[PDB]
C-alpha cells in the first residue's frame, strides 16, 4: 500500500515519543538503577510488528539526538542498535499470543545479541579487543536487569496495556 | 484551617530563568465554606492547587492546613495522611484512571490510604451512587465510558475516601449544563455536609451563585480576597486586573446605567428577581 | 524544559545541514587514521572549531562527564594489553612502554574529538533545524526502497508531541500521587507494579490525540506525502563555503599523511 | 440559496458495532450565509454531524442518503472536493495542531493543495494577521494559550478560504475573555468573506445569537428553526437534557413571582430599550 496509513502512522509517531522520554529516566532504588527505556522498545515490537519495529528504534535515536545528547554521536551506528532492539521484540510478540516462553527468551537476547555485541562494537572505532574489556568490565547489569525486566514486561504487557489495546 | 504565611513560590530555582508562580501570598481561609479561586490564565492558580496537598512545597513561608504545617523544608515523609484530608482532581480527571473496572478504580484511592477490602468495597459503592451513575455500569471497565461518566468515576475515586478539604480545578470545564448544575450541586451538598470546598473555574456564573470566598490572583500576586460581592461590585476595576462580571452583574449594570438603581448586590438570579420588583416599589 | 543550547547571541551557528554533514565528516576523518601527525592535524582542527564558536568551555564537560570513567578505563587497559607492547622497557609485558602509552593518548583524543564535534553540533543549533538537517542526509536514499514522506512525517509529529507527552506524564504522576499513589518507594515487585498507573492512562491519551490529529489532518486535505509543496525551506548563504573549506582543506592533507 | 442539507440517512461507529449507534433519519438543512448552532447532550451525536458534512465519515444507507454541500452529493469519490468547501475547528487545539511555528501550522492545507511557496507566504501572513496572531507568527504551539492556539486553528482554515466554518466546541475551555474573542473573531471573519458558521456549543448564552438553531437528542432532532421559537420550549426542553438561556430564565424567574412576560424579545439593546418602555 505500503502498509499502515494515516492514523496508523500518527500512532507510530506517538509511541516513539514515549521511548525517547522513557529512555531519559531511570527507576531504580538504592540497590540498582535499571533505567527504563525498554518498555518503549517492546511496544514497537508487538503492535507494529518486526519490520516497522526496526524502523521505530532507528528513528527514536534520531529523535532523542535532537532534543538530547546521544551521549556522543552520531554515530551513525548507535541508531542502528537502537533499531534492532524493538525488531526482535517484534518477533516472539507480533501476531503471537501472550506467553511466558516468548517474553523471557526475548529479554535475554536483547541484552546479549544487540546490546552486548553492538555496544561491544561501536566505541570500537579502533581495534576490537580493547573494546570487549571495557564492556566485560561492565557486565553485571546485563546479568541482573534482564530478569527484573521479564517481570516488569509481564506486568505491563499482559499487565493491561495489551488487554486495553481493544477497545479503543 | 487554611493559613498561608508570606508564601511565595519560584519555578526553576537555582537555575537561570526562574519564573515566579506565587509572590508573597498571605491569607487565611474559613473551615468548611465554598472558596472560589479565579484569575486570568497563567495566574498561578493551578500552582496554588498542588501547594496545599504538598505536591509542591513553598520556597518561602509557611502553610498550615488540615492540622499540618508545610515549610519550605518539609519533606516527603508523612504526606500520605495529608492527602486523605486534602484532595485534588486535576483539570482532566478522565485521564486519571485505569485497570479493569470502575469499582476497583475508585477504591484504589481508599485502598492506598489503608482501607480494608470490605471497607473499600462498601466505600466504593457509597460514593459511586453519590455521583449519580450508575447501578449496572458500576462493574464495567473504565475505558468504554462517555466523557460524562469518565469524569465522574474519577471524581468518585477522589471523593471515595471522603477528603475533608477538596479542591478541584475546572471539574465542569467540559460538561453540559445538565452536568454542571448536577456536579455543582454535589460540591455544594458536600459543603453544607461539613467539608471545605476549593473550586477553581473561570465560570463566573457559578462563582457568584455558589461560592462564599473568592480570592483573585494576578501575575502570581494576590490582588483580592473577599466575598463575591466586594470584588465584583467595582466595574472598571475588573477591567484593570483582568477579570469579568457574572451574567447578572453585566446586564443589571447596563440597565442601571441607563435606567434604575436596584438594591443589589445582585449575585444569583433569585436575588435578581427580588431586585427588579423593588424597581417598581 | 529545553536542552541544551546556550546558543544565545554569538556569531555562526548557521545552516544546520551544512553543519551536521560536517560533524558527520569529522567523525569519519578521525575514524580513519593514523599513528602520528594525522592525529595531530585533526586534533588541532577540532580545537580550532570549538573556540571559533566562542563557547564557554564548561558545557563540554557535561558530555564527557559520564564517559570520563570509560575513557581512562579503556586507555590504560589498552596500554596493559598483555603483550602487547611495545618499544621500551619498564617493564614487563604486561606493563608500560613508550609505545604502549602513546596509543592510550590516541583513544583519549578520538573520544574527545568525537564528543567535541558531537557537542558543537547538539548545542549551537536548534532541534527543528537539525530535523531539517538530517532530512537532507535522508534526501539521497529516496529512490532506494524507503518512502521518505513517512519517515520525515513521523519525526516531525514525534518531536512536536514529545514535550506535550512529557507534561501529560507529570500531570498523571501528580494526579495519581494526589490520589494516594506512592512511588517509587516499595521494593522490586509493586515498585514496578506502581508504574502502570502512570503508563496506561498515558497510553490511552496517546490514542485520543492519535485519532484527533489524524482526523484534523485528513480534514485539512492530507491525501498523502506524494504531491505536496513546502513552507520551511532552508537556504545556503555564503558561510556555506567555510564548512567546505574545513572539509576539503583538512582532509586532502590528512589523507596524504594518512599513509 | 440553501448551502447544506442532510436528507434521509443514518450512521454508525466504529463501523456497525452492537447496540444501535446512530444519529437518525434526518432530514436536516441550513441556509447560505447564516450562523447556525447545533445543540444536544453529551453523546447526542453533534460531532458526527461535523464529520459527516466533512466527509471523514459516511452514512449507512447510501441509497436513501443524500448529503449535498454546495452542489456535491458526497458519497465515496468527490470527497476531497466537498472537503474544500468545508473546514473544521476542533476543540482542544493541542491535538489538532501540526507543524513547527504557527505560520507553519496555518500553511498546511495550503501545501496540501500544492500551492507555490511565494504565494503560500503571502496568504499565511494575511491569515495570521487576520486572526490577530501577527507577531506571534514564529512561535511554537507549546508557548501559546489554548485560546490563541485556537486563533491559529482559525487562520489554518481561513487560509484555504472555505464557505463553511464548523466550530466544534472550539471555545470549550478557554478564558472568559478568550472565549469572548474567538467567536467575535469568527463572527468578524464571517461578514468579511460571506461564510456559513456552524457552531457547536454547550454554552447556551451564545446560542441565543444564532440565526437558526436546531436541537439533537439521543438520536434525532426534535425542534429546529429561529432561536426565537425554540428556546420558549421551557419544561420539556429542560427534561430534553439541555436548559434555558439567561434572558429566557430571566423571563421564567420573573413570571414565577408573577411579573409580566412580553416575549421574544431575544437580544441585549432590544431588552435595554424595552426596559425603558416598561418603566414608562
Ligand atoms: N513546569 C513549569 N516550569 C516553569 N514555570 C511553570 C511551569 N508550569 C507552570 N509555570 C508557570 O507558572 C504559571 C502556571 O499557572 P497555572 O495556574 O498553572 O496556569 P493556569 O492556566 O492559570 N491555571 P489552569 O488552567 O488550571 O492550569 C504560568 O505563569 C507558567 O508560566
Ligand atoms: N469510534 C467512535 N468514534 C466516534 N464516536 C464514537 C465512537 N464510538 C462511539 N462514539 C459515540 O459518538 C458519539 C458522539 O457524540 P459527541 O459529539 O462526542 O458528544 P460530546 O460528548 O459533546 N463530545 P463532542 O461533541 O465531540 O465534543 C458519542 O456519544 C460516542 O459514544
Amino acid at each position: 500500500s505500503s502498509k499502515l496509513e494515516l492514523r496508523e502512522l500518527v500512532l507510530l509517531a506517538m509511541v516513539i515519543a514515549i521511548k525517547v522520554i522513557l529512555g531519559q529516566f531511570k527507576v531504580g532504588n538504592a540497590t540498582l538503577q535499571v533505567g527504563l527505556g525498554f518498555i518503549g522498545s517492546v511496544m514497537l515490537g508487538y503492535l507494529f510488528g518486526p519490520w516497522w519495529g526496526f524502523a521505530g528504534g532507528a528513528l527514536s535515536d534520531l529523535v532523542s539526538s535532537v532534543i538530547f545528547g546521544n551521549l556522543g554521536g552520531f554515530f551513525i551506528g548507535f541508531t542502528l542498535t537502537a533499531a534492532l532492539g524493538p525488531m526482535i521484540y517484534g518477533f516472539f510478540l507480533y501476531k503471537q499470543p501472550i506467553q511466558i516462553w516468548r517474553v523471557i527468551a526475548s529479554v535475554i537476547c536483547v541484552t546479549v545479541i544487540c546490546n552486548i555485541g553492538l555496544n561491544t562494537l561501536w566505541v570500537s572505532m579502533m581495534y576490537g579487543i580493547n573494546f570487549m574489556v571495557a564492556l566485560s568490565s561492565r557486565i553485571l547489569k546485563e546479568m541482573i536487569t534482564p530478569w527484573i525486566q521479564m517481570v516488569a514486561v509481564w506486568f505491563i504487557l499482559e499487565g493491561l496495556s495489551r488487554v486495553k489495546l481493544s477497545r479503543k | 484551617a487554611i493559613k498561608f504565611e508570606n508564601v511565595s513560590y519560584v519555578y526553576s530555582p537555582g537555575s537561570p530563568l526562574e519564573a515566579i508562580g506565587l509572590d508573597q501570598l498571605n491569607f487565611s481561609l474559613e473551615e468548611g465554606k465554598f472558596i472560589a479561586l479565579v484569575g486570568h490564565t497563567g495566574s498561578g492558580k493551578s500552582t496554588l492547587m498542588q501547594h496545599f496537598n504538598a505536591l509542591l512545597k513553598p520556597t518561602s513561608g509557611k502553610i498550615e492546613i488540615a492540622g499540618y504545617t508545610i515549610t519550605p523544608e518539609t519533606g516527603n515523609k508523612g504526606l500520605k495522611d495529608l492527602r486523605r484530608k486534602v484532595s485534588l482532581a486535576f483539570q482532566f480527571s478522565e485521564a486519571q484512571l485505569f485497570e479493569n473496572t470502575v469499582l476497583k478504580d475508585v477504591e484504589y484511592g481508599p485502598r492506598n490510604f489503608g482501607f480494608s477490602e470490605d471497607e473499600a468495597r462498601e466505600a466504593a459503592l457509597k460514593w459511586l451512587k453519590k455521583v449519580g451513575l450508575k447501578d449496572d455500569l458500576i462493574e464495567h471497565s473504565p475505558f468504554d465510558l462517555s466523557g460524562g461518566q469518565m469524569r465522574r468515576v474519577a471524581l468518585a475515586g477522589v471523593l471515595a475516601y471522603e477528603p475533608e478539604i477538596i479542591c478541584l480545578d475546572e471539574p465542569a470545564a467540559g460538561l453540559d449544563p445538565m452536568g454542571r448544575l448536577e456536579m455543582m450541586q454535589l460540591f455544594k451538598d458536600y459543603q453544607a455536609a461539613g467539608h471545605t470546598v476549593i473550586l477553581v473555574t473561570h465560570n463566573m456564573d457559578d462563582v457568584a451563585d455558589y461560592a462564599d470566598d473568592v480570592l483573585a490572583l494576578e501575575h502570581g500576586r494576590l490582588i483580592k480576597h473577599a466575598s463575591p460581592k466586594e470584588v465584583f461590585k467595582d466595574s472598571e476595576w475588573l477591567q484593570k486586573h483582568h477579570l469579568a462580571e457574572p451574567r447578572s452583574a453585566r446586564f443589571a449594570a447596563k440597565l442601571e446605567a441607563a435606567g434604575l438603581k436596584l438594591p443589589g448586590q445582585p449575585l444569583t438570579m433569585p436575588e435578581l428577581a427580588d431586585a427588579i420588583k423593588q424597581s417598581l416599589k | 524544559i529545553g536542552r541544551y543550547l546556550p546558543g544565545t547571541t554569538f556569531v555562526y551557528r548557521v545552516d544546520p545541514r551544512a553543519k551536521l554533514l560536517t560533524t558527520f565528516y569529522f567523525i569519519i576523518m578521525i575514524f580513519l587514521a593514523n599513528n602520528w601527525v594525522s592525529y595531530l592535524v585533526i586534533s588541532i582542527f577540532g580545537l580550532a572549531y570549538v573556540f571559533a564558536t566562542g563557547l564557554k568551555a564548561r558545557v563540554f564537560w557535561d558530555g564527557v562527564k559520564p564517559m570520563i570513567w570509560m575513557i581512562v578505563f579503556t586507555s590504560l587497559l589498552q596500554t596493559f594489553f598483555m603483550a602487547g607492547g611495545k618499544v621500551y622497557w619498564h617493564w614487563w609485558i604486561f606493563t608500560l612502554s613508550s609505545e604502549g602509552l602513546i596509543n592510550g593518548l590516541y583513544v583519549f583524543i578520538r573520544f574527545a574529538m568525537i564528543i567535541l564535534v558531537s557537542t558543537v553540533m547538539t548545542v549551537t543549533t536548534k532541534p527543528l533545524e537539525i530535523a531539517d538537517a538530517m532530512e537532507w542526509m535522508l534526501t539521497p536514499l529516496k529512490l532506494f526502497k524507503v518512502n521518505v514522506g513517512m519517515i520525515s512525517l513521523v519525526i516531525s509529529i514525534a518531536l512536536r508531541f514529545v514535550p506535550t507527552l512529557f507534561d501529560q506524564t507529570v500531570k498523571i504522576m501528580n494526579a495519581q500521587r494526589s490520589r494516594g499513589a506512592d512511588f517509587n518507594d516499595g521494593g522490586l515487585v509493586k515498585r514496578a507494579k506502581s508504574v502502570v498507573p502512570m503508563l496506561v492512562p498515558l497510553f490511552i491519551d496517546s490514542l485520543e490525540v492519535a485519532l484527533d490529529l489524524s482526523t484534523a489532518m485528513e480534514s485539512r486535505g492530507y491525501k498523502g506525502s506524494e504531491g505536496r509543496t513546502r513552507y520551511r525551506i532552508l537556504e545556503w548563504s555564503k558561510v556555506d563555503l567555510i564548512p567546505v573549506a574545513y572539509c576539503l582543506l583538512l582532509t586532502i592533507l590528512m589523507i596524504t599523511t594518512r599513509k | 440559496g440553501s448551502d447544506n442539507i442532510i436528507s434521509f440517512d443514518h450512521v454508525t461507529f466504529t463501523y456497525p458495532d452492537s447496540p444501535r449507534p446512530a444519529l437518525s433519519d434526518l432530514s436536516f438543512a441550513i441556509e447560505r450565509g447564516s450562523w447556525t448552532a447545533l445543540i444536544g447532550h453529551n453523546g447526542s451525536g453533534k460531532s458526527t454531524v461535523s464529520k459527516l458534512i466533512n466527509g471523514l465519515l459516511a452514512p449507512d444507507d447510501l441509497d436513501k442518503s443524500s448529503i449535498t454541500v454546495d452542489g456535491v452529493k458526497l458519497g465515496a469519490d468527490t470527497v476531497w472536493e466537498v472537503r474544500e468547501k468545508v473546514g473544521i475547528v476542533f476543540q482542544n487545539p493541542d491535538n489538532q495542531f501540526v507543524g513547527a511555528t504557527v505560520s507553519d501550522d496555518v500553511a498546511f492545507g495550503l501545501e496540501n493543495r500544492a500551492v507555490p511557496r511565494p504565494e503560500m507566504l503571502k496568504i499565511v501572513a494575511q491569515a495570521v494577521a487576520d486572526v490577530g496572531m501577527a507577531d506571534y507568527a514564529d512561535s511554537e504551539p507549546s508557548n501559546l494559550s489554548g485560546g490563541q492556539k485556537q486563533r491559529v486553528a482559525i487562520a489554518g482554515i481561513l487560509a484555504v478560504k472555505p464557505q463553511v466554518i464548523i466550530l466544534d466546541e472550539s471555545t470549550s475551555m478557554l478564558d472568559p475573555e478568550g472565549k469572548e474573542q474567538i467567536l467575535d473573531l469568527v463572527r468578524k471573519i464571517k461578514e468579511d468573506n460571506n461564510l456559513t458558521v456552524i457552531s457547536i456549543t454547550h454554552d447556551l448564552e451564545e446560542a441565543a445569537g444564532a440565526d437558526q438553531v436546531l436541537v439533537l437528542d439521543d438520536g434525532q432532532l426534535l425542534d429546529q428553526g429561529k432561536p426565537e421559537e425554540i428556546f420558549p420550549k421551557v419544561e420539556m426542553l429542560k427534561r430534553i437534557g439541555l436548559d434555558i438561556p439567561f434572558v429566557y430564565r430571566l423571563k421564567q424567574l420573573l413570571k414565577e413571582r408573577g411579573i409580566v412576560l412580553p416575549d421574544e424579545i431575544d437580544d441585549d439593546e432590544k431588552l435595554v430599550q424595552s426596559l425603558w418602555q416598561l418603566n414608562s
